[PDB]
RNA sequence: GUGAACAGCCUCUAGUUGAUAGAAUAAUGUAGAUAAGGGAAGUCGGCAAAAUAGAUCCGUAACUUCGGGAUAAGGAUUGGC
RNA sequence: UUCAAAUGAGAACUUUGAAGACUGAAGUGGGGAAAGGUUCCACGUCAACAGCAGUUGGACGUGGGUUAGUCGAUCCUAAGA
């Protein structure tokens, strides 16, 4: 209703959704496709320096740099940590698709999450070197 | 460094009228008073006697009339008399409980 | 009754603001009569006209 | 009829939607208002203390309900018009909610 | 009761705008003194005593300027423009009488 | 001004004993037609210029 | 006190509380605001508003009287403990 | 801006008290220079004036009040006369 909310929630300046950076930093296919982008000349830094965890292109690397040493980073890493909060999750808190949540609920525990998790150690071990 | 500081208060005239009890206010001060910053570490520091009519107070860690009306000013409250009995000064060091002025009803 | 007067000689007298002194509105007439500084320290004396403390401004938060 | 009883006012619907520098004011007015309502008498006076509680929290902090003590006292002045008028005092209570109106008794 | 307090200390305190008025300079009466001690459970002999003492002490005796001025007035004529017995009025000194 | 002149002083002092309303015992002299001063001055009114 | 600050905002000493009022809350005004989707299609003309703004760091073209242009432009950030 | 009391024939506007606010030290504070000339202060007091009101007033009526070897003028010279 504000200005302030509005100006910067407005439906054509929408940002990507956080269920989707967790499906883009689950696999290692994505995390190097979206890490090795082709030389494109609409993004900023030429479609490189690209941060995954805020889908966010930066001009350089030094940028990049800065960037990953902020607590704004850091804020969307610490919400990335758990279950991305799909539309299963209201309907089993509605009591619905019970068996379905609880069932992805076990394949985040055993499969998915850890190997993001290891990705993700990778992801940050490769920008610290390159940096 | 460490001399010994006496400090006295004359309670006898709300005593006296009977709104007051000294050996109630002298156990307040024992259990309120406190040393480097903790209450009943009163160890060989704090002395706190009365006979009915004086209250004393032997310190020789850190004490001042000061904080002492400030503990009196306490318990008042806590009686509700703080709208009637006041805490004045009569020497240096020697205190006393007084009424507020009071006109007469006629 | 005004007692304009007597407000700004009680200011005068104690030495502070006029917004700091306390004339007694029970005792209008007393005061009404009193047109010196002699006996506007009389009224102060006996309590008919009182100084009021300074508005605090502590320094704690500071 | 001399009598004595305690009510509480619900000031916010009567001031709903009022100008701030006047809600203060009109809450005297309101309970004035409501004085007359209760007692039949066109004079009201208010104690210096109700109006602190009134204005308390400045010009626009007026707070929703009061509970007020309403006295209906005789008038002994020969030179007034009504022979009755009412006193209303502030009644500091916990809170001023939940209470019914009640008869005091006079001693 | 504690939350009645608050409330009535409340409604008492206005000290963001001024400060309390110090009790050492005023003074009170012994009704609101009564009642108070009562309500606290105290035993009010005493008090009551040295307020029969002080009443007895506090005694009207008339005299004889009460007797001859007190329900009296005036004893001298009223000046027109509220002056002293020996200030000059310019603009009646010339009129000796007050029909002219 | 405070820091005046004597000159300025004493047309200010003449000024000031005019000041004034009738006395009263002129209305009552045989044929007066004298009855009100319409020469009085205030300071607010008609400046002096000096 | 905040803050670079005789800024703005709040407070102590001191000083005011003056300026016709009361009740209602139609239109039209004067002063101030917010608005989905679009984004100058409005208009003689982006008039008016909006957007920008402090500080720290990265970085900065043509042209030039070599002194400038420059806070060019463009980016990262900012609480509390 | 509000409440009670007092005064008064009469009080939204006078006085005291009770409150709520404001100037916020580049003041709505405390003094002066030019100018004004009694406006200062007390007592009395409301016809007219204070674009409402008035018991109030810088209004109307009658008085009181300005004390210097050391503060200024006075003396010196300036552009000039
Ligand atoms: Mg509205
Ligand atoms: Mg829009
Ligand atoms: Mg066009
Ligand atoms: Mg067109
Ligand atoms: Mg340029
Ligand atoms: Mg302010
Ligand atoms: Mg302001
Ligand atoms: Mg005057
Ligand atoms: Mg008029
Ligand atoms: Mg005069
Ligand atoms: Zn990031």
């Amino acid at each position: 209703m504000g200005r302030y909310s509005v100006k910067r929630y407005k439906t054509k300046r929408r940002t990507r959704d956080l269920d989707l950076i967790y499906n883009d930093l689950s696999t290692k296919e994505s995390v190097q496709k979206l890490l090795n982008q082709p030389l494109d000349e609409t993004k900023p830094g030429l479609g490189q320096h690209y941060c995954i965890h805020c889908a966010k292109y930066m001009e350089t690397a030094i940028a990049l740099k800065t960037h990953l040493k902020g607590k704004v980073h850091k804020r969307r890493v610490k919400e990335l940590r758990g279950v991305p909060y799909t539309q299963e999750v209201s309907d089993a808190a509605a009591g619905y698709n019970l068996n379905k949540f609880l069932n992805r609920v076990q394949e985040i525990t055993q499969s998915v999450g850890p190997e993001k998790e290891s990705n993700e150690a990778l992801l940050k071990e490769h920008l610290d070197s390159t940096l | 460094q460490k001399i010994a500081k006496t400090f006295t208060v004359d309670v006898s005239s709300p005593t006296e009228n009977g709104v007051f009890d000294p050996a109630s206010y002298a156990k307040y001060l024992i259990d309120h008073i406190k040393v480097e910053g903790a209450v009943g570490n009163l160890g060989n520091a704090v002395t706190v006697t009365e006979d009915g009519t004086v209250v004393t107070v032997v310190s020789t860690a850190k004490f001042s009339g000061k904080y002492l009306k400030y503990l009196t000013k306490k318990y008042l409250k806590k009686n509700q008399l703080r709208d009637w009995i006041r805490f004045v000064s009569t020497k240096t060091n020697e205190y006393r409980l007084a009424f507020y002025q009071v006109t007469p009803e006629e | 009754a005004n007692l304009r007067t007597q407000k700004r000689l009680a200011a005068s007298v104690v030495g502070v603001g006029k917004r700091k002194v306390w004339l007694d509105p029970n005792e209008t007439s007393e005061i009404a009569q009193a047109n010196s500084r002699n006996a506007i320290r009389k009224l102060v004396k006996n309590g008919t006209i009182v100084k009021k403390a300074v508005t605090v401004h502590s320094k704690s938060r500071t | 009829d001399v009598v004595t009883r305690e009510y509480t006012i619900n000031l916010h619907k009567r001031l709903h939607g009022v100008s701030f520098k006047k809600r203060a004011p009109r809450a005297v007015k309101e309970i004035k208002k409501f004085a007359k309502l209760h007692m039949g008498t066109d004079d009201v006076r208010l104690a210096p203390e109700l109006n602190q509680a009134i204005w308390k929290r400045g010009v626009k902090g007026v707070e929703y309900r009061l509970r007020l003590r309403i006295s209906r006292k005789r008038n002994e002045e020969e030179d007034a018009k009504n022979p009755l008028f009412s006193y209303v005092e502030p009644v500091l209570v916990a809170s001023a909610k939940g209470l019914q109106t009640v008869v005091v008794e006079e001693d | 009761r504690q939350k009645t307090m608050i409330a009535e200390a409340r409604n008492r305190k206005s000290l963001k705008n001024k400060a309390i008025m110090p009790r050492s300079k005023l003074t009170k009466s012994f009704g609101k003194m009564e009642e108070h001690m009562s309500t606290l459970g105290h035993d009010m002999s005493a008090l009551q005593d040295k307020q029969n003492r002080a009443a007895r002490k506090n005694r009207y005796v008339e005299r004889g300027s009460d007797v001859v001025f007190g329900d009296q007035d005036a004893l001298t004529a009223s000046t027109e423009n509220g002056v002293k017995l020996r200030q000059t009025d310019r603009l009646l000194d010339g009129v000796a009488d007050g029909s002219m | 001004a405070a820091q005046k002149s004597f000159r300025i002083k004493q047309k200010m002092a003449k000024a000031k004993k005019q000041n004034r309303p009738l006395p009263q015992w002129i209305r009552l002299r045989t044929n007066n037609t004298i009855r009100y001063n319409a020469k009085r001055r205030n300071w607010r009114r008609t400046k002096m210029n000096i």
